[PDB]
């Protein structure tokens, strides 16, 4: 594949979000600040900042269709952006209940609810009232046993994937009345009152991730012992067809994404993503897409020279410091797809703890 | 500082000062010593009258040694009759002292340097056994060896100044040994000196310093001749450093440093085993900093703006 670096951000971004035209993309930082970019002729500028919140943000993500941002942050809350006509975007809190620090959030596919991990045994999802012009939470507890640390929409807008911290995989049914209509028949179930056990999956560890296949019909997760599995399911209260496994031997994946129908991405502590090509019969890891083990009479200039006797004189050695061969630096944060039809997936965008926001080119 | 001072400091600056004055001033201040040995000083009768007093618990020991008379002629008629708690007492009034100043100072350090001049005694007797022993020797070669088994047997001297601490000495017809039972306490302590103790042994050996006195070390047993001698116990955990003190080494014009220099020993050793551990202090924190520098590693430059002094840049640009 081919790989460009979008922009170097001086502080680590755990999640990043493109708006519908991919014009400008908004991304997180250490702090409490949100931090907003917008092109440059080739590159990319400052736009501005957000310093609603008070403590770290944890995760931020855009709705494409509204052009909106939510925005949920250790402080135990969260805020909704909508851009003003002039220009301005108006802040709103949204009173999730919790008593923990949040964790991720997500918007539905028909961007009229969005759900919100948290710490604090619960999952909070909210929708708006336009009769009060209120966001109001409702708290997903019955199976939830530990933290939550991802989630997953369906395209049928009702079902949420959530990779809780106990080593289990869980789906629930977030259908809400007043909201989304009645959902349609559904391998995984058809009678879907709210908070349902849809279905639960074990895992080796921690599951970083959980990701619903584009056809809609199969769940991914990822456990922190670098195993993915890609479930099949069969029928409500019915085992599922097949199980498949397949074990990796490198670090624990983080984020997984599905190139298509049949293919699945996924990123984590080994600072590259790599590709899942497989079916019913099963899986196996394609190809490092990171190009693997790559490796990759003159006047010296002021810099480089105060540079060479800073390291000596610090140092021992005054050498070249890293030269690390992999494009990132640090560990990968999350996978988001860039363009194209869905199913039909050649461009997604990636962001690290080195700030670097790598699009990846299939 | 390499070499341990012979006497107390305090002794000497504080008569340098009250000779070298005007207006005395009363003074009453008890000053400990090494080994324990403690000082008194005070002016209880007049102004212008110090008695300067001298604690040793070992002491009696030497009144057996014959020490009152070596003090006698060592400081004239200075003598005053011991104070309470105190074993031997001087009473100096400064209406009385020699005008000229090389007098003073000499008497303020011969008065300063009381603790070897108590402690000599055994050390003078010694050697004037050794000439005695010399003499008859001289008189006729063949009746050496029994009159050197002789003078080993009535003329084996001892005494004990610590309690960890022992010193056996005995005249012949040309040398003076001596045994230190050296042991420490204190672990850490005896830890150091087995190691201080081992590389004092080689020193003699070298022949970079052969006229120096014959050293002789063995832990775990004493020598032929002290084993019967009370006090030595069986090698516990007692060292024993020998001294053979040759005739060269005692000679009339070197009799005085020689007994300073075997007195001060155990605590030139005990001092400078301290000084070993700040040396370890400083040269394992100096290069713990070489290892922080081979830590400074993993950290991406990074630029600060001024930072320019006692201060925050100073400008806003």
């Amino acid at each position: 594949a081919t790989s460009q670096v979008l922009h170097i951000l001086p502080k680590p971004s755990y999640e990043h979000a493109f708006n519908s035209q991919r014009t400008e993309f908004v991304t997180t930082t250490a702090t409490n600040q949100v931090e907003l970019y917008e092109q440059d002729g080739n590159g990319w500028k400052h736009a501005r900042t957000f310093s609603d919140h008070d403590k770290i943000v944890t995760c931020v993500d855009w709705a494409p269709k509204s052009n909106r941002i939510v925005t949920c942050s250790q402080d135990r809350n969260a805020y909704v952006y909508e851009k003003r006509p002039d220009g301005t975007w108006k802040q709103t809190l949204v009173l999730l209940r919790l008593n923990r620090a949040a964790t991720f959030v997500r918007w539905s596919p028909n961007e009229d609810k969005f759900a919100v991990g948290s710490g604090a045994r619960v999952i909070s999802v909210c929708y708006f009232e336009q009769e009060n012009d209120w966001w109001v939470s409702k708290h997903l507890k019955r199976p939830l046993r530990s933290t939550i640390l991802s989630l997953d929409w369906h395209p049928n807008n009702v079902l949420l994937a959530a990779g809780c911290a106990d080593r289990k995989a869980y789906v629930l049914s977030a259908y809400v009345r007043d909201v989304d209509a009645k959902p349609e028949a559904s391998v995984w179930g058809s009678r879907l009152p709210f908070n349902t056990v849809c279905a639960e999956y074990p895992s080796g560890g921690w599951v970083h991730a959980v990701g619903f296949s584009p056809s809609g019909n199969a769940l991914a997760y990822a456990g922190h012992d670098s195993s993915v599995t890609i479930a099949y399911p069969s029928a409500p209260e019915q085992p599922p067809r097949a199980l498949i496994t397949v074990k990796l031997s490198q670090l624990p994946l983080r984020s997984l994404l599905w190139a298509n129908e049949s293919a699945i991405v996924a990123a984590g502590y080994n600072y590259s993503p790599i590709l899942l090509q497989g079916n019913e019969s099963g899986w196996a890891h394609t190809r490092d897409l990171d190009a693997g083990t790559s490796k990759t009479e003159g006047p010296v200039s002021f810099t480089a020279l105060r540079s060479t006797f800073r390291n000596m004189d610090l140092k021992g050695s005054s050498q070249s410091i890293s030269s690390l061969p992999t494009v990132h630096q640090n560990m990968i944060a999350t996978l988001r797809p860039y363009a194209g039809t869905p199913g039909n997936i050649t461009a997604f965008t990636s962001s690290g703890t080195d700030g670097r926001v790598v699009l990846w080119t299939l | 500082m390499l070499s341990l001072d012979y006497n107390n400091i305090f002794i000497y600056e504080l008569l340098t000062e009250r000779f070298s004055s005007e207006n005395p001033s009363s003074i009453d201040q008890v000053v400990t010593d090494f080994d324990g040995v403690t000082f008194h000083i005070s002016t209880p009768e007049e102004k212008t009258k110090i008695l300067i007093s001298l604690s040793m618990k070992c002491y009696p020991e030497l009144v057996n040694y014959g020490t009152l008379d070596l003090l006698k002629q060592i400081y004239g008629a200075y003598v005053h009759e011991p104070e309470m708690g105190y074993n031997f007492s001087i009473l100096i009034d400064l209406q009385q002292l020699p005008a000229t100043d090389e007098e003073k100072e000499q008497l303020a350090m011969s008065i300063s340097m009381l603790k070897r001049n108590v402690l000599a005694a055994p050390f003078h007797r010694a050697f004037t056994k050794q000439a005695e022993l010399a003499d008859l020797a001289r008189k006729d070669p063949e009746n050496a060896p029994m009159l050197d088994k002789q003078a080993t047997s009535q003329e084996l001297m001892a005494i004990h100044y610590r309690d960890e601490e022992t010193i056996v000495l005995w005249p012949e017809h040309d040398r003076v040994t001596v045994v230190f039972s050296t042991k420490f306490r204190e672990e850490t302590d005896r830890i150091f000196g087995k190691v201080f103790l081992q590389e004092f042994v080689d020193a003699r050996r070298r022949p970079a310093i052969q006229t120096a006195p014959q050293v002789l070390f063995s832990y775990r047993d004493p020598p032929l001749e002290i084993r019967d001698i009370q006090g030595i116990q069986k090698g516990d955990d007692f060292g024993f450093v020998t001294f053979v003190l040759f005739e060269r080494h005692f000679t009339p014009q070197n009799r005085e440093d020689c007994i300073s220099h075997i007195q001060v020993f155990r605590n030139t050793l005990h001092f400078h085993i301290k000084a070993s551990k700040a040396y370890m202090h400083q040269r394992m924190r100096k290069r713990v900093a070489d290892f922080q520098k081979v830590l400074n590693r993993a950290k991406p430059d990074v630029e600060l703006e001024r930072k320019t002094a006692t201060g925050r840049s100073f400008v806003r640009a």
